[PDB]
């Protein structure tokens, strides 16, 4: 079936210009389908923003018609987002889409991407700390702390480069006082493991481009 | 948003429940209604189409109608399964775009209690040559989501620095987590005897306590 | 404005992709992912008359499901396809010949079929042989190529007016 994945930065400093890609697989973007860009602000309902043709016909909601332009690119098979003069009210997550087909209508929305996330702040990208969580009776658990970092959203965390797992638990982050995230992630293992065993976690904040592999071992 | 649902509905499992969604003549009453299910970290799926067709895949449980300026879904033979978010949507003659409703989250009676585990961690060996400590508490694995933490240096209460998460989301009858940090100077940590995370759920209460050289 | 929706079917490999494409777009495609199932729209003019043309390629794998019999009971005309230099993509004719009655209810349905890859000199498949099968069936022949665009014109165009003479 036709496949869509979204692209772009995660944090923008007003009042720059948002930018976002949407690349189409196992479909030509030249079929008769209207494609489309819907956004969800953080707990709260839906909201269309735009349609495009591959001829170059374009619809826009009229409250953000001033700011908003939609493209198509036929050498890539690819289409695109722009929105400028952001403010804080434009934090949400963005999705692409493709829909209203002229052989048999299903609605505007049958296929759907998976989503990527955008936060518009004046604040200032840094990166996280991370320090391990030493284990200490069929099994232990232990962990990896991620510290003081900002721009919440883009951030993963995966065990032994994901040749671990099962009984991986990751916990959401906590907005702290002074305005930057920690976030936690543990897993639990069998505890005759602990002498013949590698645990190594590796965090991936792509605003800073920060990458980190620690090793967690009894203390 | 600018067709009317209300905010939530629920029932036990097994019977019937239904959800409204309003608009006015140029939306819903000249053209067809559309509905979406979301589950929660997803995104959104389709349902029902053209007022009462379900694409394949869907059960013979759904149903949808349109009256006038209003439509319907029912749902029958409620099940776990169903906890989700529900959207209608249209087409607007008088703006040329398609509109939402607010949405409605459906909630299932009758899931059993379940109690919190807890787990607490000490400060690690480098955050003390960096001069911080952060002492971790993880809440797990408890049904209704509602959870006070409350910390405790020896006996008396330290109120001072203690972060603490919302509930999470919850769908498919999951079970919630939460967790909490409290932040103290490398001094602080080893003055004190002991420190305990303390963890209410409808009166039970559950405590896990550490010191330094445990 | 009328609008007609037309639907390509044959055995995998035939040419099912390359000749709409051809019509579409104007240009030839070496080869295709096997796997895509499409939809195109296109404004021609025949006979005067002006209409948009729907065309639905077909791909995928062979599976029966209620749905799918919708998607394809949508289609008011057939094209079926087989390639000159394959013996075996002949005799499947009749297969599909059957299904589409078994969704249209209906011993008439318009239909025109396609031999592909003229351009080739190592036929097994002679054009007698072909002849008579239409015949038999009651519907036009057409040889075609899409590497040079002989032919692909008329064959679509040709099920536009079998779409006419029903009404
Ligand atoms: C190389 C892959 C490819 O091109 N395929 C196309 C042909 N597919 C296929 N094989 C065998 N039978 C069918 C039947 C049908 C069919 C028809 C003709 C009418 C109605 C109907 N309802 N459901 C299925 C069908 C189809 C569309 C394709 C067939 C193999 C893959
Ligand atoms: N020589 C020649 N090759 C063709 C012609 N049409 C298609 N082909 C080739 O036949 C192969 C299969 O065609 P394709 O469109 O993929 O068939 P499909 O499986 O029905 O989609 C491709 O490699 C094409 O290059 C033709 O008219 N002449
Ligand atoms: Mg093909």
């Amino acid at each position: 079936e036709v496949q869509l994945q979204e692209s772009g930065p995660g944090c923008v400093k007003p009042p720059g210009t948002l930018s976002l890609t949407c690349a189409v697989s196992g479909g030509s973007i030249s079929s008769s389908n209207w494609w489309s860009w819907v956004r969800q602000p953080p707990g709260k309902g839906l909201e269309w923003i735009g349609e495009i043709y591959h001829s170059g016909s374009t619809n826009y909601n009229p409250s953000l018609k001033s700011r908003v332009t939609i493209s198509v690119d036929k050498s890539k098979n690819q289409f695109s987002l722009k929105l400028s003069s952001v403010t804080a009210a434009d934090t949400a997550v963005y999705y692409c889409a493709r829909g209203s087909s002229s052989w048999y209508d299903l609605g505007p929305f049958d296929y759907w991407g998976q989503g990527t996330c955008v936060t518009v702040s004046s604040a200032s990208t840094k990166g996280p700390s991370v320090f391990p969580l030493a284990p200490s009776g069929g099994t232990a658990a232990l962990g990896c702390l991620v510290k003081d970092y900002f721009c919440e959203c883009p951030v993963t965390v995966s065990w032994n480069s994901g040749a671990l797992t099962s009984g991986v638990h990751t916990f959401p982050a906590v907005l702290q006082s002074s305005g930057l995230y920690s976030l936690s992630s543990v897993v639990t293992v069998p505890s005759s493991s602990l002498g013949t065993q590698t645990y190594i976690c590796n965090v991936n904040h792509k605003p800073s481009n920060t990458k980190v592999d620690k090793k967690v071992e009894p203390k | 948003s600018v067709l009317t649902q209300p905010p939530s509905a629920s029932g036990t499992p097994g019977q019937r429940v239904t959800i409204s969604c309003s608009g006015s003549s140029s939306n819903i009453g000249s053209n067809y209604v559309y509905w979406y299910q979301q589950l929660c970290g997803t995104a959104p799926k389709l349902l029902i189409y053209r007022n009462n067709q379900r694409p394949s895949g869907v059960p013979d449980r759904f149903s949808g109608s349109k009256s006038g300026t209003s439509a319907s879904l029912a749902i029958s033979g409620l099940r776990c399964e169903d906890e989700a978010d529900y959207y209608c949507a249209a087409w607007d003659e008088r703006l040329s775009g398609w509109v939402f409703g607010g949405g409605t989250k459906l909630t299932v009676l009758g899931q059993p209690k379940a109690a919190p585990s807890v787990t607490l961690f000490p400060p690690s060996s480098e955050e003390l040559q960096a001069n911080k400590a952060t002492l971790v508490c993880l809440i797990s694995d408890f049904y209704p989501g509602a959870v006070t933490v409350a910390w405790k240096a020896d006996s008396s209460p330290v109120k001072a620095g203690v972060e603490t998460t919302t509930p999470s989301c919850q769908s498919n009858c999951n079970k919630y987590a939460a967790s909490s940090y409290l932040s103290l100077t490398p001094e602080q940590w080893k003055s004190h005897r002991s420190y305990s995370c303390q963890v209410t759920h409808e009166g039970s209460t559950v405590e896990k306590t550490v010191a330094p050289t445990e | 404005m009328t609008e007609y929706k037309l639907v390509v079917v044959g055995a995998c490999g035939v040419g099912k992709s390359a000749l709409t494409i051809q019509l579409i777009q104007n240009h030839f495609v070496d080869e295709y992912d096997p796997t895509i199932e499409d939809s195109y729209r296109k404004q021609v003019v025949i006979d005067g008359e002006t209409s948009l043309l729907d065309i639905l390629d077909t791909a995928g794998q062979e599976e029966y499901s209620a749905m799918r019999d919708q998607y394809m009971r949508t289609g008011e005309g057939f094209l079926l396809v087989f390639a000159i230099n394959n013996t075996k993509s002949f005799e499947d004719i009749h297969h599909y010949r059957e299904q589409i009655k078994r969704v249209k209810d209906s011993e008439d349905v318009p239909m025109v079929l396609v031999g592909n890859k003229s351009d080739l000199p190592s036929r097994t498949v002679d054009t007698k042989q072909a002849q008579d099968l239409a015949r038999s069936y009651g519907i036009p022949f057409i040889e075609t190529s899409a590497k040079t665009r002989q032919g692909v014109d008329d064959a679509f165009y040709t099920l536009v007016r079998e779409i006419r003479k029903h009404k």
